[PDB]
């Protein structure tokens, strides 16, 4: 399947590819309002007279914007959301087209034995739904966080480049009879500047701030009382991919101090495939940005990467804006979003 | 009309179909000759069946698993409250259609399955099910940098059968003793384990061992894998550390002897926890969370 | 003369007296022939001897930690600087000397070094040696009330041998499958070791699977401990998890071959860490915690 | 309990500036009485006072920092036996939360002699100091122990006049002052 049909009917993909490609995108939030956009603009415009052909035709194009570009989770889970909109309304239609049992909201032996309406209105109010989601995750959060961490008690906080994390801490800090020391570790050749920049914040916030050098974790983990990772993703068995670079080791130490880890995050994050490998999903920086020299910097192939993969194990809690999940449950949450076929595209 | 008999037809054999497929199509044959329809002459027979099944059975709890699914099945179906010819035709219809989706799941499998393989990473097979044997021979369809590990099973000399099995397509290998599988924490990259039984917690039934291996996936941090296709679900929950029925011995201080006679009691079969497991191996889509519990609650409601 | 003849003398008979007691025997029988008043003509050839049968060993290794001893306390013997005659006698004598003594040793350990099995604190025992049996077999004569369990030995099936062993004092044994290790950990108390050597790192140089045992007794907290004669502190260090001086491959990925011939090079030796003596039993007082080393260091005075 | 332990405890807290606070558990037996006395005794001096009930330590343990205690006696694969009650559940905390153990020693105060059983060396208590009247004592079993024994898989220094030692060590400091033959007289 090519662009032949998506042409002077629809443009924008061919600039939604560039903006993937070249990184003039920034941000998983922006990558999912312009997919939302591109929906919109698709939903205003294509031509259909059938339903199913449409939807494989959704299909379709999901799979292409995903060949385009696979680290862009947020743009793929948000496309799924709204097929698996389209699918119940689908379902429902089909039922009064015709003219049924299930002990719950859904069932395995469904799958087993043998199974014009204004769908467009409803598919259009789907987006708009998603885009309200997408709005505020934080004003569904800090009723299940404002409640975890104490006076006296000790915070260790790497990934500070979720925009979400430090919102997160700040209401946190707000309450006048709440206290707690801060501890922030670097992230070296993809973290520093934006480490810099959240003790900057912290330290206009009128709180605590600890400069930490990503060596120096180790002579402090004694006083150490609760973990926070800056995820960027979220996938089936649990786990999170993460805003880049050191977050892995001290989740490591963490878990070997046992000392508790959280994650916060987000549905829109929230993706409905597993990351059977980090090699295929976690990509790779830039060697120059280490060290200066060239000719004899083709001897000194050095290694760095950006993005950071965390194993399910590690991490024990997922507070969202519905409220507190287990990495055992999440991927219920997943299914309750996104429906059975739509995994597959 | 017999059922015995018939799980004694499947035995040196099979090579073509899960076990527990067998004995599912004979329950649904044996199903279709008492009506369906009188439920008072149907559902007593089956459960007479079921019993006596058990009563016949050694070191399993597989078969009463197909057994009561299909049970399941039956009761799920009637839910449509209308014609009893119908359903009763889709019932009986329902045996042969079992045998047939297997194919299907492992079609499946062989294509969501084969997105897991890195570079230069040395699998170790447990256990003998198929679904496994069937993935990994799948795998090289596609030559993909990978090796096989065989271990020293003894139920019926089942380790060296394995690695008989894996001469035949011609894939270099070297075979490990269960004792001396300690030192095997890096080389190995990924422990893989098929499933006899899975229930509740996503705990598994197996072989002669499960749970040490487990153990050593954990003290290592190394991936532990449960690799099957989609049948073995009973509503199970053990107790102590290992529980399980027993046809054979849970550890007997055997009499005193001086010629050899009886002596070869132990756990011939082993239990796994919920902790140990990081991926799960079904044709259910991708699930590993926590879709066997909720799958459970789906299915039985009580 | 010979070494290697004196060692292929016994084999048949033994289970009596340490090996590494009859190669001292055999050394002191090869040096007071060829004149012991020189230094030049003797230490060097006494050490090329060892040399020779370093190279012609199978699959032995405490005779390098005999012959070390040995070496040790011939350099302490010419410390008096009086004459030639006379301590070349005592050390002639302290040949026969040291093979008699060993057998003290023995009674020592089996009669004060006895009192870990006592309130039916049932044992999990691997690793055959002289001494671990010798105990047990003392410890019969008091019937307080003991419970041996035996994890299966199979390099060629020593574990038979060692059942064959126990039918004669008359005790309830049981059958143990090392794959089902993660299985009972429960109603035995503590894990009881034979071995090879002990390290300088700390640990023990052992057999067909130990390291996935002493895992496992990590994990349990049930003490995991090491019983023998004092005299097997060989010059070596395991620096890694997966090597030490191996007679065999270590871990042998054989290629593509056909109807089951190049397999069963399972590690039959293995290894496990410093932090898993809980207690190590020694005739030189019951001494553990940082015993050997202390000892190693005192015999190279570094 | 000892004299030694409250006076290294005085010393510490002489050098006011140095800030610590003091969690005791009251040690159900025994101990009671005592664990009042010291604490007194620490009100005395101005040290700030937390008195603690032994089923609450898996409660505190995440928030405590240094554990010390006044053992009577020291032995050979590093572990002790204290005077009396609470310390084996304490230690066993301690190893799943991780946490520093110090403990006052001396080498008079160390025995040469290896504990090898629970079955032996641990010292039971009476029931006297339990529950009054003995007519519901016919069907019942009540379990106490007054002196209680430590495995040394959990305490990390000893310190000493001589100085702190590793408890996989001690066995050496002993052997500078004691034999392998006046063991098993």
């Amino acid at each position: 399947h090519p662009n032949a049909a998506t042409s002077d009917v629809n443009v924008t993909i061919d600039t939604f590819v560039a903006k993937l490609k070249r990184r003039q995108v920034q941000g998983s939030y922006a990558i999912a309002l312009e997919t939302l956009q591109l929906l919109m603009r698709f939903i205003s415009a294509a031509r259909w007279n059938h339903v199913n052909d449409l939807i494989e035709q959704i299909r379709d194009l999901g799979n292409s914007l995903e060949k385009a570009h696979p680290t862009a989770f947020s743009c793929g889970n948000v496309i799924r959301r709204i097929l698996a909109v389209l699918r119940d309304e689908v379902e429902e239609d089909t039922m009064s087209t015709t003219v049924v049992a299930e002990p719950l909201i859904s069932s395995m032996f469904n799958l087993l034995q043998k199974p014009k309406t204004d769908y467009r209105q409803v598919a259009i109010q789907g987006i708009k739904d998603l885009i309200d989601e997408i709005k505020n995750i934080d004003e569904g959060i800090q009723q299940i966080a404002i409640d975890l961490i104490h006076d006296h008690e000790i915070l260790l906080t790497p990934t500070p480049d979720s925009k979400t994390v430090l919102k997160f801490l700040i209401t946190a800090r707000e309450r006048s009879n709440r206290t707690f020391t801060v501890l922030v570790t670097e992230g070296f050749p993809n973290n520093t500047k934006n480490a810099h920049e959240f003790a900057k914040k912290l330290a206009q916030h009128n709180i605590e701030t600890l400069v930490v050098p990503d060596s120096a974790v180790f002579a402090l983990m004694s006083r150490v009382g609760k973990v926070i990772i800056g995820t960027k993703a979220v996938f089936v068995n649990g786990g999170t991919i993460s805003s880049n670079s050191g977050v892995s080791s001290v989740c490591e130490c963490a878990r070997e101090f046992r000392t508790p880890v959280f994650a916060v995050a987000g549905l829109y994050k929230l993706s409905p495939l597993y990351p059977f490998d980090v090699e295929k999903f976690v990509e790779f920086g830039g060697s120059q940005r280490i060290l200066p020299r060239m000719d004899p910097r083709k001897r000194l192939d050095t290694v760095n990467q950006i993005t950071d993969y965390v194993p399910p194990e590690n991490i024990d809690i997922y507070i969202t804006n519905v409220g507190g999940f287990n990495p055992s449950f999440i991927y219920r949450i997943a299914w309750d979003n996104y429906k059975q076929i739509d995994v597959h595209l | 009309f017999n059922i015995t008999e018939t799980y004694l037809r499947f035995l040196e054999e099979d090579t073509e179909m899960t076990m527990p497929i067998a004995a599912i199509e004979a329950l649904v044959t044996l199903l279709r000759i008492k009506t369906p329809e009188t439920a008072a002459e149907m559902i007593n027979t089956i459960k007479s069946s079921t019993e006596e099944l058990i009563k016949s059975i050694p070191n399993s709890v597989s078969l009463r698993a197909g057994c009561d699914i299909f049970m399941r099945f039956v009761l799920r179906n009637l839910h449509l409250y209308g014609d009893w010819e119908n359903c009763k035709q889709h019932l009986i219809e329902n045996g042969q259609l079992f045998v047939s989706r297997a194919k299907k799941s492992r079609n499946k499998i062989a294509e969501i399955g084969v997105d897991f393989i890195a570079d230069d990473d040395i699998i170790l097979v447990h256990g003998y099910s198929r679904a496994v044997f069937s993935l990994l021979n799948h795998a090289a369809n596609k030559f993909i940098r990978f090796r096989c590990v065989v271990t020293e099973s003894r139920p019926s000399k089942q380790g060296n059968q394995l690695y008989t099995l894996l001469e035949q397509k011609g894939i270099p290998v070297t075979l490990i003793v269960d004792s001396a599988v300690g030192a095997v924490i890096d080389k190995v990259d990924k422990v893989f384990v098929g499933a006899e039984g899975v229930a509740e917690s996503g705990g598994i039934i197996n072989l002669v061992g499960t749970y040490s291996v487990g153990v050593l996936a954990h003290n290592a941090r190394k991936p532990f894998y449960v690799v099957t296709e989609s049948h073995k679900f009973v509503r199970m929950f053990p107790l102590s550390s290992d529980d399980l029925p027993m046809a054979g011995p849970p550890l007997d201080f055997t009499r005193r002897t001086d010629d050899l006679e009886d002596a070869l009691r132990g756990p011939t079969i082993d239990y796994t926890a919920q902790e140990y497991i990081t991926a799960l191996i079904t044709d259910l889509g991708v699930l590993t969370p926590s879709a066997v519990s909720e799958e459970l609650i789906k299915m039985w409601y009580d």
